[PDB]
């Protein structure tokens, strides 16, 4: 039986390590439109002086982080103990 | 009866534009 | 010629290459200086929202209705035999009306168009809400198509012909998984292609590829079994 | 060569049933035997084609030096089980065996039930043992047990001794 | 093979079995599937060098198995993952005895290469246990 | 016999068990390998030459080819 | 359905034994062939030629509950086997698994090398 | 066994015998056909052995030529944007620049 | 040469060793071999083919040896049933025999079961037990001829070795 | 087919013909110069006048085929030798007169 | 392997001696023998006619008679005049085919595909890496059909 056999691989999760930084790096290419929008927002905000306080790039950053973490969060969770899909469903 | 979903308001709920709320449920699936 | 291009896309590879991504926002953002007509006409971006479930269901129904109308036009209406008296009455109506052919086509295609619309909408809702979270994608597709087509043939063709409908649903699900869900004959990246990270030195990468080649030489049956003559 | 020798048992069997059988109904029985056993042979052919094409070899040790993914192993085990169960026969693929045994000559009926099905068993054993399979065999066990039950429950309703022996 | 002598025994050669760790098993299996080319190469090189310079009247008889030294060193580097030197002479002292046994069983008592693999894997296991 | 004296494998196995494989690989495996190792053999020769000079090249260390 | 207790005239049209053309007869024990009873031969070749008359007749013919149970029997067997698999998994017993513990070596197969 | 000529001679003998049996004519009919069939079959199978060896050799040479074609087709089959990718830049520049010496 | 089957799953593969990112749907035969087909299919994948054949044979002998243990304890129970009357049989049986009977039970020995479900560690422990027994019987040359095939010269040399070993062991101080 | 250098070289303009005699004269002179140099890589700039003659006389497809063949020949010459190949082919045929028994109970991988 | 000397009456037999089973050469592949006229015209080929092509025509005439008779062996319901006319037409066709073969041989000698009494200054150096035919041909009749073994 497969369960009686040794494991051929040792992922970072199985070694007690956090792959969050690497998965962030490898999911950043999935979200470049939002990153470019955030960079444009930062460049425009640095352009003007004493802008209105109701003018922040936290919303472009929120969009970029949502896009990126939509890629990093489930994947890592799929590698965690106790996240098994079930016997039947 | 339609909501943009790109303005930080999930399904028209417009109280949480200042934080990341979608990951794990709508954007991705933990 | 591609099937399900937007869903079948390696977003990471597309972003690394800089290729345009079909998942990029397809929307319009009016400024607060545009006319009211510009504001209104910019609302058409709602028709481009693939996450709008009402729009998706309506468009799936439209595609199903188009398929049903095509089937009626090519294989359905000509197959069945209309009574002669009914045909004579229809042609009399065409004679006495300025556009009677359009009315005849409306009457003939209405059952097929409605059946196609209903089947498309129900199929989209069924697949989207019941089977989009299953692990075994092929098995989910096969089972869903089998049940759906068995029910459809039990109500559209004849309830006695439901075993054949189930078998046809199994075959259609296998075909859909093979081509509509998998990138067969529609590959968007070269086989064996990869992307590099970590800023490894070229010498280190060359050493790693030499090690891989040494391991690759074990895949030859003559090399692995030591059945090579001295050349 | 294993697969080919398994495949060579059809032509002499069909020739025996077609020309040596005295009963006039044995022509249709021969046709049923050929079509059923050849569908099983086609399934086994697909499985062995997978094995040969994926790992380009012909040796069980070379198979030992290779691993099939879960989907490939599942397809292989399903195909070999269904083919060798067409030849076994298994539920619901014993109609050919019933018809042939009722209509075949007694010598072939001795040889058909006694031996060829054992060749199918040997083929299945050689194929499945050499491949690592990670799926649950409960479906195949259920098919075999259903075959046992289905065959056993039909023995009372057989007034033909040869058909009763076929169900046994 | 996977037996340790009992230090305080009532008889000469009483042994006790042990099981290596899953990490050691995984490492050794992966490296043997990645470095099995070098082992077959060592066997074939030994046979070819015996064919060529095995006779004492040959010019290359005094060189022995030196042409296979590169194969042995490459196998050592591949099995040790390039972390314990470029040559098997740089083996840690724990694996020194096992390396000597491997060299004896490979080039002095020309045993079948199964035993040689046993001894080389023993070297690798000693190194792994030292530096897991 | 005469039909199957061209390869040490039976004709049936040659016909069916070699699907989409180079006939160079099937019939002349050594030449196939040595031909695909053309650049690697030169790199190994350069590595040996530099090793005789006391310059150990780590990059081409795995390239120790016997056949 | 059941047999008719009433006395009936012997059948005039019934399936009978038919032999292949150019058939060599069976001449065991003096080659004595007796005339066959029409009712016996009719029963001999009745089940083989029996057919269902209309679609779905197989369900209600006899006992509907018994037919449903027989049809669902393979599903019942599979579900019972799944329950037993649960029991074995909870107790770490023999599972319904293809135990590949021999790594491909066959049962007492000779494994020798040629010189 | 070892001689394709003898194999062809035996093939011709048995072919003549089986043609006599199939035609229902007695054996020993048209006796000159036996040596004629032996000679024709021996020559034909000898030539086929030579031709199959020649075809195998030229097929090996054609495969040597074809390996270049498959490499240059794989480089030309790269999807747009993959030519300058890190996985194919070196090979693409080897074939586009280094292998451009006409 | 080993090949592979084209994959359909659109799942990224990240390799820390080679610092490369691959998609499962786009993998060649070697990439599939080193990524998708890299798992293990036997108890001791670190052993060669010959070594694992020996391991498998010793594991089968160990399962049969545990079954032999159970059979011997059953035979001794049968002997106790005859040599000891029921008036005092259960006390003497509960002394030592009952504990060993419960030790050699359904999980601990295969018995009549199809498969003795052992983890790789348990199989290795059983094989090591068999190897301990083999070592302790071979040090005295008991394997020939029931459990070993030896030539005449090998038998004579083994006899000399066992004679020297027996003398050395007999001339050792008691514990 | 679109990836085939040979099939693309076989294409030509209407009325385009190759003076094969002149082409092969120029090719022989240039390749004789290159082999006299005998370098690992064919530096055509070290045989200037013959390189110009070879370019003018021969067509692009002909030169491409010639360079591919020269690369293949250089690789083969660096790899093999006549007597070695003869002995190897003799041994291969002699082995083909036998069988390939499986290597049961191996010691690798 | 030796070839029949050109400009003799057996020079057409060199058409049956091929070093490789290929129909044609590659685009940039050098022909086995030096090129006399690559841009050959019809009258150039006619002027390059010689004893080899005449011998090819003679071989066609000699073998064409039994072939024409064999063709006529299937003719029935025919007068003697029609039989003679059919024989004459078939024989003339075979002789015309021999003329075509001689023309092809002359064209090949012009292009250097077959032996033309000339040799390249430096022969193409080929390593016979894959060799399934040398030992077979050295002990058989087929050494006369493959050039350079
Ligand atoms: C140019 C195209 C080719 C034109 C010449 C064709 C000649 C024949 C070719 C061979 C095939 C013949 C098939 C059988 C047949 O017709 O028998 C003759 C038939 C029988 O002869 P009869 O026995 O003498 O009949 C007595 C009466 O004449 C009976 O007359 P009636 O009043 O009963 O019939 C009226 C007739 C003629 O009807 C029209 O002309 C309708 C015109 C308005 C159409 C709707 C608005 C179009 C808007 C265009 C701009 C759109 C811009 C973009 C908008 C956004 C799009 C996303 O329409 C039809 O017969 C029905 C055809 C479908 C109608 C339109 C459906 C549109 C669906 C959506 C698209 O005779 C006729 O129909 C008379 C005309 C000849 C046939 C014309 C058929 C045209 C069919 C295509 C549609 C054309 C309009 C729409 C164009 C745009 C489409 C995208
Ligand atoms: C019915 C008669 C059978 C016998 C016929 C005669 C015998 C000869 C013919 C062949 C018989 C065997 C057929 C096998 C088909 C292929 C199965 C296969 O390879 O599965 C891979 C799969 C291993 O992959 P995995 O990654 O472990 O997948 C587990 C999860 O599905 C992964 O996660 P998940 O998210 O996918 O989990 C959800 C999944 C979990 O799965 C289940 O709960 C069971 C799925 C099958 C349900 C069948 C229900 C039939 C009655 C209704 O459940 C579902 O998807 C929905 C379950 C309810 C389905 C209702 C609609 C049924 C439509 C009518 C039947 C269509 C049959 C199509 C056959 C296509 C053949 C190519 O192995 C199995 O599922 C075990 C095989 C047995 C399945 C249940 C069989 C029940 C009936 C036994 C009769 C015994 C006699
Ligand atoms: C391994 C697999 C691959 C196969 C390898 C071997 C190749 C096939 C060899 C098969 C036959 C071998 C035994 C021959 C036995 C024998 O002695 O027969 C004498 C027998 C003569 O009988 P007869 O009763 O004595 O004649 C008196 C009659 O009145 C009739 O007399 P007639 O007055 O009407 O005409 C006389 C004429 C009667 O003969 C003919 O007319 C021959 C016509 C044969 C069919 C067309 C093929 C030739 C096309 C034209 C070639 C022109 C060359 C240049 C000519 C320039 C001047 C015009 O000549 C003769 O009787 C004297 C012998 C002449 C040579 C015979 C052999 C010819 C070539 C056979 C192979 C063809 C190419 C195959 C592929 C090769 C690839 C490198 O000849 C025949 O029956 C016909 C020729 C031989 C059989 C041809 C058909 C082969 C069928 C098998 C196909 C196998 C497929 C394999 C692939 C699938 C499975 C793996
Ligand atoms: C077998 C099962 C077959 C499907 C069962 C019914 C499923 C839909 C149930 C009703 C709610 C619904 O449709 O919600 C989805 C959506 C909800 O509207 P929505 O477009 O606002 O959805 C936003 C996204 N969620 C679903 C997360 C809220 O409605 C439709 O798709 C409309 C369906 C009818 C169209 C005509
Ligand atoms: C030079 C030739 C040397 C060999 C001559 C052998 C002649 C006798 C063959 C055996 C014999 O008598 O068979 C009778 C049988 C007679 O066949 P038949 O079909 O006529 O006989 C049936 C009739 N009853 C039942 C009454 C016998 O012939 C054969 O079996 C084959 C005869 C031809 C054998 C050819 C051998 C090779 C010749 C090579 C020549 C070059
Ligand atoms: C050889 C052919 C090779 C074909 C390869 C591909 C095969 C599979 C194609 C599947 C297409 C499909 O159905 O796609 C689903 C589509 C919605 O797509 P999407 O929005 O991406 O899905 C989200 C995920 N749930 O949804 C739809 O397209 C909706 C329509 C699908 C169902 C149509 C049913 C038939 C319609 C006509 C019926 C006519 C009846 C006539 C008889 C009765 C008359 C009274
Ligand atoms: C073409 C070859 C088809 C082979 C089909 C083999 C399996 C048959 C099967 O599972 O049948 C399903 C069963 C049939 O029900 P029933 O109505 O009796 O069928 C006769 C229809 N006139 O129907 C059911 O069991 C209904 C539930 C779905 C299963
Ligand atoms: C008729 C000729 C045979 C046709 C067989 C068609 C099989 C298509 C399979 C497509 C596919 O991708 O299936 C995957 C699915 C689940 O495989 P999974 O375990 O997820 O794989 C991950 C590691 N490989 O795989 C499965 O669920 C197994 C599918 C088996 C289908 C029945 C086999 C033939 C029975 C007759
Ligand atoms: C020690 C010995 C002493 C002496 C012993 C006694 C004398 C021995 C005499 C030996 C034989 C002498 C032969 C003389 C010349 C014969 C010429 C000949 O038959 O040529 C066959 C021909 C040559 O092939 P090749 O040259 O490669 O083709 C043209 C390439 N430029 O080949 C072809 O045409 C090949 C055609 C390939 C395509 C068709 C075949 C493959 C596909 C079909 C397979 C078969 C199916 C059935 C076909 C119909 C059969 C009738
Ligand atoms: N094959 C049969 N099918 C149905 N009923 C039968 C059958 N054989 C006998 N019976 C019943 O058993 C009884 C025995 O009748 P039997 O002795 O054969 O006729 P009789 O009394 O005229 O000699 C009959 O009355 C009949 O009802």
């Amino acid at each position: 039986s497969s369960g009686d056999l040794p494991s051929a691989t040792l992922s970072m999760i199985q070694q007690g390590q956090d792959p969050k930084e690497l998965v962030l790096q490898h999911c950043k290419p999935n979200c470049l439109h939002w990153e470019q929008k955030l960079k444009r927002c930062e460049a425009k905000l640095r352009e003007l002086v004493n802008a209105d306080p109701e003018m922040s790039c936290m919303y472009p950053l929120r969009d970029w982080v949502t896009c990126v973490e939509a890629c990093v969060q489930p994947q890592i969770i799929s590698q965690l103990v106790g996240a098994q899909k079930g016997r039947i469903w | 009866f339609i909501y943009r979903d790109d303005i930080g308001a999930f399904w028209g709920i417009k109280g949480y534009e200042e934080l990341v709320t979608e990951v794990g449920t709508h954007k991705g699936h933990n | 010629m591609e099937l399900n291009s937007s869903a079948k896309e390696d977003s990471h590879y597309v972003g690394v290459l800089g290729y345009p991504s079909q998942h990029d926002p397809h929307t319009l953002h009016p400024k607060k200086h545009d006319s009211t007509f510009t504001k209104v006409y910019a609302c058409r971006d709602m028709l481009w929202d693939h996450h709008w479930e009402v729009r998706n269901t309506l468009y799936a129904g439209f595609k199903g209705a188009l398929l049903g109308v095509a089937y009626a036009s090519g294989f359905g209406l000509i197959s069945k035999t209309v009574p002669s008296i009914v045909l004579k009455k229809m042609f009399r109506f065409v004679r006495n009306n300025n556009f009677g052919h359009i009315r005849i086509m409306q009457d003939l295609l209405t059952p097929y168009a409605l059946t196609g619309f209903g089947l498309g909408s129900v199929y989209y809702l069924y697949q989207h809400n019941v089977w989009e979270n299953r692990s075994n994608k092929w098995l989910a597709e096969v089972l869903s198509n089998a049940l759906f087509f068995q029910v459809a043939t039990a109500v559209c063709v004849n309830p006695g012909f439901h075993i054949y409908g189930m078998v046809g649903g199994i075959l259609f699900g296998t075909l859909k998984y093979a081509f509509y869900n998998s990138s067969f004959f529609q590959e968007k990246e070269s086989i064996g292609s990869y992307t590099t990270f970590g800023d490894l030195s070229e010498e280190e990468r060359k050493k790693q590829e030499y090690k891989d080649y040494i391991q690759f030489l074990g895949n030859y049956h003559k090399v692995r079994n030591g059945q090579l003559v001295d050349l | 060569l294993f697969f080919m020798c398994y495949e060579l048992l059809l032509i002499p069997s069909f020739l025996i049933v077609y020309f040596v059988s005295p009963s006039r109904r044995a022509i249709q029985a021969s046709l049923y035997f050929v079509i059923w056993t050849q569908l099983g042979s086609l399934l086994v052919l697909i499985a062995i084609s997978y094995i040969i094409s994926i790992t380009n070899t012909y040796e069980f040790n070379d198979l030992k030096y290779f691993n099939f993914t879960n989907s490939e192993s599942t397809i292989i085990i399903f195909l070999i089980f269904l083919g060798f169960g067409f030849k076994a026969p298994i539920w619901p693929f014993h109609y050919w065996l019933t018809k042939t045994h009722v209509e075949a000559p007694s010598g072939f009926s001795i040889y058909l039930s006694g031996f060829l099905v054992k060749t199918a068993l040997y083929g299945f054993y050689k194929f499945n043992t050499s491949i690592f399979i990670d799926i649950d065999s409960s479906i195949f066990i259920a098919i075999c047990i259903m075959g046992v039950v289905d065959s056993s429950l039909k023995m009372w309703g057989q007034t033909d001794l040869k058909k009763l022996v076929a169900y046994g | 093979m996977f037996l340790n002598p009992v230090k305080d025994s009532e008889f000469d050669d009483e042994v006790k079995g042990f099981v290596p760790s899953e990490g050691e098993v995984r490492f050794v299996a992966n490296k043997n599937k990645e470095c099995g080319y070098y082992l077959q190469g060592i066997e074939q090189c030994r046979r070819k060098m015996v064919q060529l310079a095995g006779d004492s009247s040959s010019q290359f008889h005094s060189l022995g198995f030196l042409p296979c030294k590169r194969l042995v060193d490459a196998h050592y580097r591949c099995m040790t993952d390039d972390k314990f030197g470029s040559t098997i002479e740089e083996v840690p002292e724990i694996g020194l005895d096992s390396a000597q046994k491997f060299f004896d069983c490979t080039f002095q008592q020309l045993k079948p290469m199964q035993s040689c693999r046993r001894f080389f894997d023993q070297v690798v296991r000693d190194v792994y246990r030292a530096n897991g | 016999g005469v039909w199957s004296n061209i390869h040490p494998t039976d004709k049936v196995t040659l016909s069916f068990a070699n699907i989409g494989r180079p006939f160079r690989l099937i019939y002349r495996p050594e030449i196939f390998l040595r031909d695909q190792q053309a650049k690697f053999i030169q790199l190994e020769k350069e590595h040996i030459e530099k090793s005789k000079k006391g310059e150990f090249v780590e990059t081409t260390s795995p390239l120790v080819l016997w056949n | 359905y059941m047999g008719n207790p009433a006395v009936q005239s012997p059948p005039k049209e019934f399936f009978n034994y038919h032999y292949v053309p150019d058939n060599y007869p069976d001449a065991l024990s003096g080659f004595r062939i007796a005339y066959r009873d029409p009712f016996e031969v009719q029963h001999v070749f009745a089940y083989e030629n029996w057919e269902y008359q209309y679609d779905g007749q197989w369900w209600s013919m006899g006992s509907l509950a018994c037919n449903v149970l027989f049809f669902c029997t393979p599903l019942f067997l599979y579900l019972i086997l799944q329950v037993e698999e649960l029991n074995s998994e909870k107790r770490g017993g023999t599972s319904n698994k293809f135990y590949h513990n021999n790594a491909g070596f066959f049962h007492f197969q000779i494994y020798d090398n040629k010189q | 066994m070892s001689s394709m000529l003898i194999w062809g001679a035996c093939f011709g003998l048995f072919t003549r015998a089986a043609a006599c049996k199939a035609s229902m004519i007695p054996l020993t009919t048209s006796p000159w056909k036996y040596p004629k069939y032996m000679i024709v079959s021996a020559v034909t199978f000898y030539y086929f052995d030579w031709y199959r060896r020649m075809a195998l050799e030229q097929l090996c040479y054609n495969e040597e030529k074809l390996e270049r074609y498959q490499i240059r087709a794989k480089l030309q089959s790269l999807k747009i944007g993959e030519e300058l990718s890190d996985a194919y830049r070196e090979s693409f520049f080897e074939h586009a620049v280094q292998k451009n010496n006409i | 040469a080993f090949g592979g089957f084209r994959q359909t799953d659109n799942s990224l593969i990240i390799d820390d060793r080679r610092k490369i990112i691959l998609n499962t749907r786009s993998l060649n035969d070697f990439q599939q071999k080193i990524y998708l087909r890299n798992f293990f299919t036997n108890y001791r994948p670190d052993l060669s083919s010959y070594d694992y054949f020996a391991f498998k044979e010793k594991l089968r002998i160990g399962e049969l040896f545990l079954n032999e243990y159970r059979k011997r304890i059953n035979n001794e129970v049968r002997r106790a049933a005859i040599l000891t009357p029921t008036s005092s049989l259960r006390e003497k049986m509960n002394h030592k025999i009952a504990d060993q009977i419960l030790d050699l039970s359904s999980p601990h020995v295969r018995g009549a079961h199809f498969q003795a479900v052992r983890s790789w560690t348990d199989a290795s422990k059983i094989v090591n037990y068999v190897e301990e027994k083999q070592t302790k019987i071979n040090k005295y040359g008991l394997q020939f001829p029931l459990l070993g095939n030896m030539t005449e010269e090998q038998c004579a040399s083994k006899e000399d070795e066992v004679y020297q070993r027996l003398l050395k062991e007999m001339q050792k101080p008691p514990k | 087919m679109e990836f085939s250098n040979a099939l693309l070289s076989q294409t030509k303009l209407p009325g385009q013909q190759y003076d094969y005699k002149r082409c092969f004269q120029a090719s022989n002179t240039h390749f004789e110069c290159l082999d006299s140099i005998r370098d690992a890589y064919d530096n055509h700039h070290k045989c200037p006048q013959t390189y110009q003659a070879w370019q003018s006389s021969c067509d692009v497809g002909i030169r491409r085929y010639q360079m591919d063949n020269r690369e293949q020949q250089k690789k083969d010459q660096l790899l093999y030798s006549k007597e070695q190949l003869k002995n190897y082919n003799a041994a291969k045929n002699k082995e083909a007169y036998g069988i390939t028994a499986p290597k049961n109970l191996s010691f690798a991988f | 392997s030796q070839t029949f000397a050109h400009d003799s009456f057996l020079g057409g037999l060199n058409l049956f001696k091929r070093r490789d089973p290929r129909f044609v050469l590659d685009q940039g592949e050098r022909p086995p023998y030096p090129i006399i006229n690559s841009n050959s015209s019809f009258v150039d080929v006619l002027s390059n006619f010689n004893k080899a092509d005449f011998g090819l025509v003679l071989f066609s005439a000699a073998i064409g008679f039994p072939l024409s008779r064999w063709v006529l062996k299937g003719l029935t319901f025919s007068s003697l005049n029609y039989r003679r006319g059919l024989f004459s037409s078939v024989y003339g066709g075979v002789i015309l085919w021999g003329l075509v073969l001689g023309f092809n041989n002359s064209y090949y000698r012009l292009n250097g595909f077959v032996d033309n009494g000339l040799v390249w200054k430096r022969k193409e150096r080929k390593l016979n890496k894959y060799d399934f035919t040398s030992e077979f041909e050295d002990n058989s009749f087929f050494k006369k059909l493959r050039i350079r073994d």
